[PDB]
């Protein structure tokens, strides 16, 4: 039978100072015992000061990142240029998530 | 399906259909609404061209919405049948996800907004009634009267009157009414509402239907003995 | 007088709008014929090329419906298509259904009943055409059957549609009334064809070039149309008689 | 009367009014033609320059579809967009399904359902276009031109827009004088010629050549526009020809 | 008769211009926008004396930060707030924030040319949207059933309109304090209303970023309107 | 479009009419009288049949009087076929009323649930209203013996006599004459007759030209019995009262 | 006259009533101007106001980073089209990984406003508009109207008084085609001919609106303070 | 959810209804009251899988109450109880059916007399002297076969109930917090409150 | 696109006239005369065969068709919406009766459906009237034989005899004088010949009138035999040959 999910491994790691932050991750991609690339970015600047990763099955997770993007990019048409906070990002991904609660994105998202 | 726009604005800015359909509750019998300190009481016009009816099973013109709130109406009769059933569902399935029966001010905006619905939808006509919405919130002692019309406009009144010959029976309530003080008692509030009628109705027999509705689900209807005793003790005051 | 814009009746119990489509079918002013031999069925059409820019092999109002089945139209070439192109997908899906050869006059009784339902609805106009379905039927023998804007069909011994149609008609009834039979008692088809050219000559009072006709023949098993050669063989054949 | 406020009602002649008035919309439009030649076709259209505004070259007027049929209409610009798109749905339908390339005539036939199904209905509009299209298949060359009442043939060569009757002409003249056929090279420049003299019927504003074909020799059987080199020695001898 | 989205000779859809001249028609509405506030007056205009003056709704709370006047066919106008309270809740649930009152207002538009042959006819009802937020501030803006929007720093609708907004031209200064702003619609109310104004036929309210959007109770108007005869006697 | 060939069926005039159901009314004005009379022991129902042919099948034939249920019959003025989709209708509705709570549906709810499908026509879809009137005559364990009309409005009200077609005015006023309050069924019956035989636009009523039909609880103990009459229980009940 | 209404109909010489009286519409909206040279460009678009209480009305739109509009009609008809043109930019850009060629996002406007003209019911756009976009093939000025038809132009503009500066850039056309590498000096020549469509009124610093798109340059828009550089 | 029972008497219905509601291994309520009332003469006990119960009850308890306002008239439990049953029967052969059982006790005013109407989850009605949902009946069908009169009075009826409530308790595994007693008679619903 | 009429085209005229229905009677009357006459052993239905065009084939337009084994229609006025309401009459007979009961309908309740057809195009969007008069002859078991008329307004009424179309004023005079309640049934085909020939012109013979009857069973006509409650159509259509006989004794 065909199993629509697959685990790419790698790890990513998020750290919060006092005017700043980090968000860090490995760039080895991987298959069952194989490495598929040693340098495969997973870390993205998503616009307005905004970081993101979502590790686990890299499909489900470009597809997220690909869809937050688009949701900074219209959010500024909607209002008006405004800045999305990290807070509203959080909500916003949430949404995305939840949207396919019966089918989910295999991924462990941080921003 | 049939998607004409029936309700259209015209070059002066008036929705005909609307208007016409308010000269339909202008045509339909009178109906007056009187609210007492304690009370609300709903008075109707029942035309006598027709002899030979059956009192018992004919359509009565007050209509129960729920065991605390009542609805009379003035224009197309069968029209009103449609706004009943919709606003008796309507109590059913508020106590049912609220736990509590409707607000008064509650079922009349439930009304109304079904009547401004059928004037911005296609295929459909206006309704051709005008309502008078009366009865006591839940775990309240402060009478409610409220009125709605095809345009879906809605409204409190102290008292109000709709339907044919309801200016005049309006003129009437007007001088009569003190907002200061209301009918303190059920009899004051009936005789009023009465009275009233009777500067338009004909003769005071088998023509007045009157309804009062008290606090805590306690509504009644008043019989033709009942009602012809209030008429007997008016004129009897009148000759003066 | 919107009774006379869509297909409602009128006063007086008619159909506007049907009476007007009949009107258009004599718009290309092109008259057909129709004729039944022993073996087989021939249909012969006027061909009027006006234009010299046209590409006469592509101007035809003759149309192979299936394998066995012609037909001729009178009428605008428009509505001539739309209605050769749904013959075509009936007379298809009938033999996938039913498992055999849709016949003549069952194909001829679906469009009469397509034509009827215009005739009934608003939003669709009827088609400005007379259908004329020809075939050697496995049954029933050579035929021919006739559709109109009403709604309308029925079998034929012989027929003629167009501006001169009644000119034609009497021709033929003539004939028939003279030969006391139901058909040309005629061995090949060859002949049937030049009896049909014949006798349109008459009729219609004009010589015809190879070029001015248009032939379709029906045999058992497979109907065909004629080209230019095929005609100017046969014309030559009457022309030494 | 009131026979011609509605598409698809039957006048008492038997006439579709709203048919004949989209027609007047393709007679006012600009000159376009189609020539037919030994192996091929070739179209050519005006495009009236009114503004040094216009950049030239880049408001390209005749379309392609699929790969080897080539579109160009009179009349409502917009409409014609319209009818080629479909045409490109109907050309892929086709291809999809039996694999092979859209045959001319059928894919003429597809058209002319298309647009006869838009006199059938008073909730459409007739198409404001005459459209000139053809190609390369199998059975060799073909031109068609397609009127907003569905009605179609195949042409030697064909001609619709302001200038038509001064095109038809000049087109007729070419169909006597070449009875074996004209070459697809000569072809080009004929075309050139003709929308020069058919220009002389709408000559206030001064116009844009825009020249394509398709010739099983020259393109090997793909539509492509006429550039460059090709263009400008046809536009030269256009130019001979009106002094 | 003729369809429902035609347009005129001129270039004006023919159901979109009748809907003005029945918001014309309307009781009046004004708008004031200051640095301090945004205040919204309404005429309740009551059709008899008999009718309880309290139960006339025409300002309208959407959400804490933004409130809403109207006039003309008051009935369409209960879609129209039941839309932008969806409107504002929902994005604050998917976003964690204050909606835009630009924003919101152009969501309301959009609903207005949703019409034709959807629902049967344009709205006949003209709104005034008055918020804040912490972008662009105080703002008041003017929805027609056209779609269009226009922000304003004062506004008039209804049938004084044209009358008020000329007296609003004069008046309206960037310097006014939110007291200045209060009594100039319950002036301007007073000038074009029928009736003469007080407590009972008239309605205020504002919105301000402390306390978000309030209406007024008639104890406090009538003070107001107490202040505001006393200033005009006093010169 | 198709705009401009819509009548608008369902729209109001500037008096506050609506157009279509007023022209209803005046087509069913034109129809065979039908009469309802109710009684305290029954009711009768008598109609007129539409200027009979001699060659018209007496016997087996239904124009005017339709059973619904064992217990409710209807006498229709008007368009025939208009009121068989109508009547077809209600005896569903009974069916399922019985089906969903096992007993006879109440007079009143059928009545009122047909009365809503026409005032449905007069207010949504665009279609021309029924061009039909019902006098309804039923029985209950609620209210007992029942009398109602339906007009194509999709009004109802409720009778102790009745008549629907053509010359309800001077029917109306022949009843409401002579009927009186502790009436029998056998006295109803008469004077159902006596008052078409006056207001026919025939020569004279006979037996060919008639349905009649009665409810009464005349079976054995406390239940209720559907007669539509036989063309020779007509002849004979025509001679007994003397008409003929 | 007989002919005028719906879009379904034909007039007797082939007009479409209801399309002429949509691009009347056009004709009352206020004057925008669109001009490019190689490298950039340009929109400028006069804003008009209800009263001065109230604010301009804003003409420009962003479709993408690399392509937008202005407006002069029906506003609500311009974010229609314009959210139309955003959501093709974005598919382009998703699906393909491919900014959407300027040419392209004309044939779908045009696309998009024939189906309107063709189907009873419905009416047509009630807008012009002004394509400013930088693509791989350079800058590009497209003219959309709601007939459907679509022109790519060095220069144009439409709105009330329009003639006026369409006769200046037609002059003009040799000069600000060569302002290359130079985004104020192509604004300051596009500054110059709107002013040739007025009237009475004068540019005021909340009265203008530029839009500007080039090689090294995102589609921005500047209003208030950052266009008074220019009067 | 889990014990119901029902019985008929000369002039009364009577229902009682367990108290407990369980999840796991915990008992999270004692006094939880498992019944409806449908009209003034009629009341409904239920028994089933979580939700479904009381989302079945109260739907049943809205639609009997709309008939009510409309026809201003009590429909007879004979009447409700068909409804109810038609509701359980469509129910059956849904996506997801209402997996409820039911008692139906009724005092018909028109014929004066107490009926008991029993109703699986699957549509299956039956018109009782007594009856059980559930394990109940494995027990007190057999004890009122021996103790039932069909002339007993109320009060001779709640005795018979005692002993059928001290039977669950001494032999039924698990504690069900005993039981809610409600009397269906002439002058409607009323609650025992000392059982 | 798509039907965009779903308004009625049939509505009330001030006067109270449903001037669509009118109209299609005229129409029904501008049409050739049919007629039908009940026996006490069967039914007789006849009507011309009007011929468009004499190289037409009048045996290939019939006028006269089966329904249903027992049960036969004839028309006057439009013989297009006539053939298709054949079409739905014999569909209807077998999706809504025959499938059901795994019985043929009764007349009554057949001609009920044709009725019900007919009254749908007279309030349904976008439609017209049909533009006929059926008259529909049949037999069974516990109704006997039968004969009813349907009209455009999907009205219905039964008939001992009777005529429709363009003659029917003086046919329906002349059957009243010759009808009996005693008729055999070759007496009633006499009298439908001797009421046709008033009202056809031209030639009257076997091959240009068109007649049917509902008489005995016909076990011949069935195509099988074994099964003994299976005995045949009482739906008979005379021939050209059956026609001419009955004319020699006329
Ligand atoms: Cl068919
Ligand atoms: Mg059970």
């Amino acid at each position: 039978q065909f199993n629509p999910y697959g685990d790419n491994g790698g790890t990513i790691l998020g750290i919060a100072g006092e005017d700043f932050a980090v968000l860090a991750g490995d760039t080895r991609n991987i298959t069952d015992y194989s490495i598929n690339s040693r340098y495969e970015p997973k870390v993205f600047d998503c616009g307005d000061n905004i970081v993101m990763s979502a590790n686990g099955f890299a499909a489900d997770g470009d597809a997220l990142v690909k869809r937050f993007k688009n949701s900074v990019k219209w959010y500024h048409f909607d209002h008006n240029d405004k800045k999305l906070s990290i807070n509203s990002a959080a909500r916003n991904i949430q949404h995305l998530l939840y949207g396919k609660r019966f089918f989910p994105y295999y991924v462990h998202t941080i921003i | 399906g049939y998607d004409r726009a029936l309700s259209i604005f015209s070059p002066d800015g008036h929705i005909f259909q609307v208007e016409y359909a308010l000269e339909a509750v202008k045509r339909g019998t009178c109906a007056v609404g009187v609210k007492g300190k304690n009370c609300v009481v709903l008075g109707c016009e029942r035309r006598s061209t027709l002899k030979l009816q059956d009192t018992r099973i004919t359509p009565s013109k007050v209509s129960k919405i729920d065991s605390h709130v009542v609805l009379s109406f003035s224009g197309l009769n069968a029209d009103s049948r449609i706004l009943i059933e919709k606003a008796r569902v309507e109590a059913q399935s508020h106590r049912l996800t609220l736990e509590d029966p409707v607000t008064v001010e509650y079922l009349t905006r439930y009304v109304a907004g079904v009547q401004q619905r059928y004037t911005q939808s296609g295929g459909v006509r206006p309704f051709g009634v005008s309502t008078l919405i009366a009865g006591f919130d839940p775990r309240d002692d402060e009478p409610k009267l409220y009125q709605t019309e095809p345009s879906g406009i809605y409204s409190s009144w102290s008292a109000q009157t709709i339907g044919r010959n309801s200016k005049t029976v309006r003129e009437f309530l007007e001088k009569n009414y003190d907002r200061k003080e209301p009918p303190a008692t059920v009899e004051e509030c009936v005789k009023l509402t009465v009275r009233s009628l009777l500067e338009v109705v004909q003769t005071g027999a088998k023509n007045i239907e009157i309804t009062v509705v008290k606090p805590d689900s306690d509504i009644v209807a008043l019989s033709s003995e009942e009602i012809n005793q209030y008429v007997t003790q008016i004129e009897q005051e009148k000759q003066e | 007088g919107y009774d006379r814009h869509i297909t409602i009746f009128s006063p007086e119990g008619r159909l506007y709008q049907v009476e007007y489509a009949f009107k258009a079918t004599n718009q290309t002013n092109i008259n057909s014929l129709a004729v039944r031999g022993k073996d087989c069925t021939v249909v012969i059409s006027q061909k009027k090329v006006p234009d010299k820019l046209l590409d006469p092999t592509t101007v035809s109002y003759i149309f192979c419906i299936s394998r066995t089945i012609g037909m001729v139209v009178n009428g605008p070439i428009p509505d001539a298509r739309n209605a050769a192109l749904r013959a075509k997908a009936e007379a298809a899906e009938f033999r996938y259904k039913y498992g055999y050869d849709m016949p003549c006059d069952v194909l001829a009784k679906r469009m009469a009943n397509l034509s009827q339902i215009y005739t009934q609805r608003a939003y669709m106009r009827p088609l400005g055409v007379i259908l004329t379905f020809v075939s050697v039927d496995e049954e029933l023998g050579p035929s021919i059957y006739k559709t109109d804007p009403a709604g309308y069909y029925v079998g034929y011994k012989a027929t003629a549609t167009g501006p001169k149609q009644q000119e034609i008609t009497t021709n033929l009834e003539n004939h028939f009334k003279k030969s006391k039979i139901d058909h040309i008692n005629e061995e090949s088809w060859e002949k049937v064809v030049e009896f049909a050219i014949t006798h349109m000559i008459d009729a219609l009072g004009t010589e015809f070039s190879k070029n001015d006709l248009e032939v379709g023949v029906a045999t058992k098993d497979k109907f065909f149309t004629l080209s230019a050669e095929n005609i100017e063989e046969r014309l030559v054949a009457i022309a030494e008689q | 009367t009131g026979y011609d406020l509605s598409n698809s009602v039957f006048s008492p002649d038997g006439r579709n009014f709203q048919v004949e008035y989209a027609v007047k919309a393709v007679e006012n439009g600009t000159t376009s033609i189609g020539i037919k030649c030994n192996d091929g076709v070739v179209f050519a259209v005006e495009k009236l320059i009114t503004s040094k505004l216009l950049v030239p070259q880049k408001n390209v007027k005749i379309q392609v579809v699929d790969r080897h049929i080539g579109c160009v209409y009179s009349g409502l610009i917009p409409d014609g967009r319209h009818l080629v798109n479909r045409g490109r749905e109907e050309a892929a339908s086709f291809k999809k399904l039996y694999k092979t390339p859209i045959p001319i005539p059928a894919f003429a036939d597809r058209l002319g359902q298309y647009v006869q199904a838009h006199t059938l209905y008073n909730s459409v509009r007739p198409f404001g276009v005459s459209t000139i299209f053809g190609g390369v298949d199998k059975n060799g060359a073909h031109l068609y031109m397609l009127e907003p009442s569905g009605s179609y043939w195949g042409y030697k060569g064909a001609a619709t827009g302001k200038g038509r009757q001064s095109a038809k002409a000049e087109l007729e003249k070419l169909v006597d004088h070449h009875p074996e056929g004209l070459s697809a090279r000569e072809a080009v420049k004929q075309a050139a010629k003709i929308i020069y003299l058919a220009h002389e019927d709408n000559k206030e504003k001064d116009f844009e050549l825009e020249i394509s074909w398709c010739s099983l020799s020259e393109t090997n059987g793909l539509h492509k526009f006429v550039k460059g080199d090709l263009l400008q020695e046809a536009i030269d001898f256009a130019q001979k020809e009106i002094n | 008769d003729r369809g429902v989205s035609t347009f005129s000779p001129e270039g004006r859809l023919f159901q979109v211009e009748y809907s003005l001249e029945a918001i014309k028609l309307g009781s009046t509405a004004i708008g004031i926008a200051t640095k301090e506030g945004v205040v919204l007056g309404v005429e309740k205009r009551a059709t008899s004396p008999l009718l309880e003056s309290d139960s006339i709704e025409k300002i309208v709370e959407i959400d804490r930060h933004i409130g809403c006047a109207m006039s003309g066919l008051t009935a369409d106008a209960r879609s129209m707030i039941e839309h932008a309270r969806t409107a504002a809740v929902t994005h604050n649930l998917y976003y964690d924030e204050d909606i835009n009152v630009e924003s919101l207002t152009q969501s309301v538009c959009d609903l207005a040319l949703r019409f034709g042959e959807l629902m049967s006819r344009p709205f006949g009802v003209a709104l005034l949207i008055a918020g804040h937020d912490a972008d662009d501030g105080y703002q008041l803006f003017h929805a027609e059933p056209s779609g269009t929007f226009y922000r304003y720093n004062a506004k008039a609708i209804g049938s004084g309109s044209e009358g008020a907004q000329a007296e609003l031209l004069n008046e309206w200064h960037s310097s006014l304090t939110l007291k200045e702003a209060e009594l100039l619609v319950l002036k301007i109310l007073k000038q074009v209303m029928e009736e003469k104004l007080d407590e009972n036929n008239a309605q205020l309210s504002c919105i301000t970023k402390q306390d978000g959007f309030k209406i007024y109770d008639n104890e406090k108007t009538a003070e107001l309107i107490k202040e505001l005869k006393e200033k005009e006697a006093a010169e | 479009g198709s705009r401009r060939y819509d009548s608008r069926t369902t729209i109001f005039s500037p008096e506050g009419r609506l157009y279509q159901v007023e022209y209803a009314l005046e087509s069913i004005s034109h129809a065979g009288t039908a009469i309802g009379i109710m009684a305290s022991d029954g009711i009768v129902l008598a109609a007129e049949r539409k200027v009979t042919s001699t060659l018209l099948e007496q016997d087996t034939s239904t124009e005017k009087l339709y059973k619904l249920n064992d217990k409710i019959a209807v006498a229709v003025a008007g368009l025939t076929a208009d009121a068989e989709i109508l009547i077809n209708t209600a005896r569903i509705h009974a069916q399922n009323y019985l089906k969903t709570y096992n007993e006879d549906i109440p007079v009143e709810i059928l009545v009122r649930r047909l009365s809503d499908i026409k005032q449905g026509y007069t207010q949504h879809g665009g279609l021309r209203p029924f061009g039909v009137s019902f006098i309804y005559a039923g029985y209950d364990d609620r209210y007992g013996y029942q009398l109602y009309t339906s007009n194509p409005s999709g009004n109802y009200t409720g009778w102790k006599a009745i008549s629907v077609g053509a010359n309800t005015s001077a029917a109306q006023t022949l009843l409401q004459m002579d009927y009186k309050d502790d009436m029998k069924v056998d006295d109803a019956i008469e004077l159902a007759l006596k008052t078409l035989s006056k207001t026919t636009d025939s020569s004279a009523l006979t037996y060919d030209r008639l349905e009649f039909a009665t409810i009464r609880k005349g079976a054995n103990d406390g239940e209720v019995y559907q007669k539509i009459f036989k063309p020779q229980e007509i002849k004979d009940i025509l001679v007994k009262t003397g008409i003929t | 006259n007989n002919y005028d209404g719906d879009t379904v109909t034909f007039s007797p010489t082939g007009r479409l009533f209801q399309v002429e009286y949509a691009l009347e519409a056009i004709k009352q909206g206020s004057v925008t101007v669109g001009l490019r040279s190689n490298t950039h460009a340009v929109l400028v678009a006069l804003k008009r106001n209800a009263d001065e209480l109230s604010s301009y009305q804003k003409k420009i739109i962003k479709c993408d980073e690399h392509m937008g509009l202005s407006l002069a009609g029906l506003a609500p008809d311009a974010r229609v089209l314009s959210n139309y043109l955003r959501q093709q930019c974005n598919y382009s850009s998703l699906v393909f990984n491919r900014k959407l060629a300027v040419e392209r996002a004309g044939h779908l406007l045009c696309d998009k406003a024939q189906k309107n003209t063709q189907s009873y019911g419905g009416r047509p756009y009630g807008v012009g508009l002004l394509i400013i976009g930088y693509d791989k093939s350079g800058a590009h000025l497209l003219e959309f109207q709601p007939s459907g038809n679509v022109t790519e132009l060095y220069g144009t503009a439409i709105g009330a008084r329009s003639q006026g500066a369409k006769t200046y850039l037609e002059r003009t056309l040799d000069t600000f085609i060569k302002i290359d590498g130079n985004p104020d000096e192509l604004i300051k020549a596009g500054v110059e001919a709107i002013s040739q469509s007025l009237r009475d009124e004068s540019l005021t610093v909340d009265n203008l609106s530029i839009a500007i798109v080039g090689k090294d340059t995102p589609f921005t828009i500047y209003d208030g303070e950052a266009v008074a550089k220019y009067i | 959810m889990d014990i119901i029972l029902g019985i008929r008497v000369q002039d009364s219905v009577i229902l009682a209804s367990s108290k407990a509601v369980t999840r796991g291994i915990s008992v999270l309520k004692d006094s939880d009251d498992k019944t409806r009332q449908l009209s003034p003469h009629t009341l409904m006990s239920f028994a089933g899988e979580a939700g479904d119960t009381v989302q079945f009850a109260e739907y049943i308890q809205a639609n009997i109450q709309l008939y009510s306002i409309r026809e201003d008239y009590e429909l007879s439990p004979q009447a409700v109880s068909s409804f109810v049953r038609q509701e359980l029967a469509k129910s059956i052969r849904s996506r997801r059916p209402y997996q409820v059982n039911v008692l139906i006790g009724g005092y018909d005013k028109k014929k004066n007399k107490p009926e008991l109407y029993q109703i699986d989850y699957l549509g299956t009605k039956v018109e009782l002297p007594y009856g059980a949902h559930g394990y109940s009946g494995f027990y007190t069908f057999s004890l009122l076969d021996h103790h039932y009169r069909p002339d007993m009075t109320t009060e001779e009826g709640l005795d018979l109930l005692k002993l059928c409530v001290q039977e669950l308790e001494k032999r039924m595994p698990m504690d069900f917090k005993g039981v809610i007693v409600k009397i269906v008679d002439k002058d409607g619903i009323r609650q025992v409150d000392d059982f | 696109m798509t039907d965009r009429y779903s308004f009625s085209l049939t509505t009330f005229s001030p006067s109270g006239k449903l001037g669509q229905i009118d109209y299609a009677l005229t129409a029904v009357k501008q049409g050739v005369t049919s007629l039908g006459i009940k026996a006490t052993n069967g039914v007789v239905i006849a009507t011309e065969k009007k011929s468009s065009s004499p190289l037409a084939m009048s045996e290939t337009l019939s006028k006269v068709s089966l329904l249903t084994p027992d049960i036969g229609a004839v028309y006057s006025g439009m013989g297009p919406d006539y053939r298709v309401l054949v079409d739905k009459s014999r569909k209807v007979a077998h999706t809504s009766y025959k499938r059901i009961y795994g019985e043929y309908p009764p007349t009554k309740l057949l001609v009920s459906e044709v009725a019900k057809i007919m009254q749908e195009a007279t309030q349904s969007g976008g439609v017209r009237p049909f533009g006929v008069s059926l008259l529909i002859a049949g037999h069974d078991e516990f109704n006997g034989f039968s004969l009813y008329q349907v009209d455009p307004s999907g009205s219905y009424f039964p008939w001992k005899a009777t005529a429709i179309g363009k003659g029917s004023v003086a046919a329906k005079t002349f059957l009243e004088k010759r009808w009996n309640d005693e008729l055999e049934l070759e007496d009633a085909i006499h009298i439908a010949l001797l009421t046709l020939k008033e009202s056809v012109e031209g030639e009257f013979n076997g091959d240009t009138i068109e007649l049917a009857i509902i008489g005995d069973e016909n076990p011949d006509l069935l195509g099988y035999t074994g099964i003994p409650t299976d005995k045949g159509p009482r739906f008979r259509k005379l021939t050209s040959q059956e026609i001419n006989d009955r004319l020699e004794a006329l």
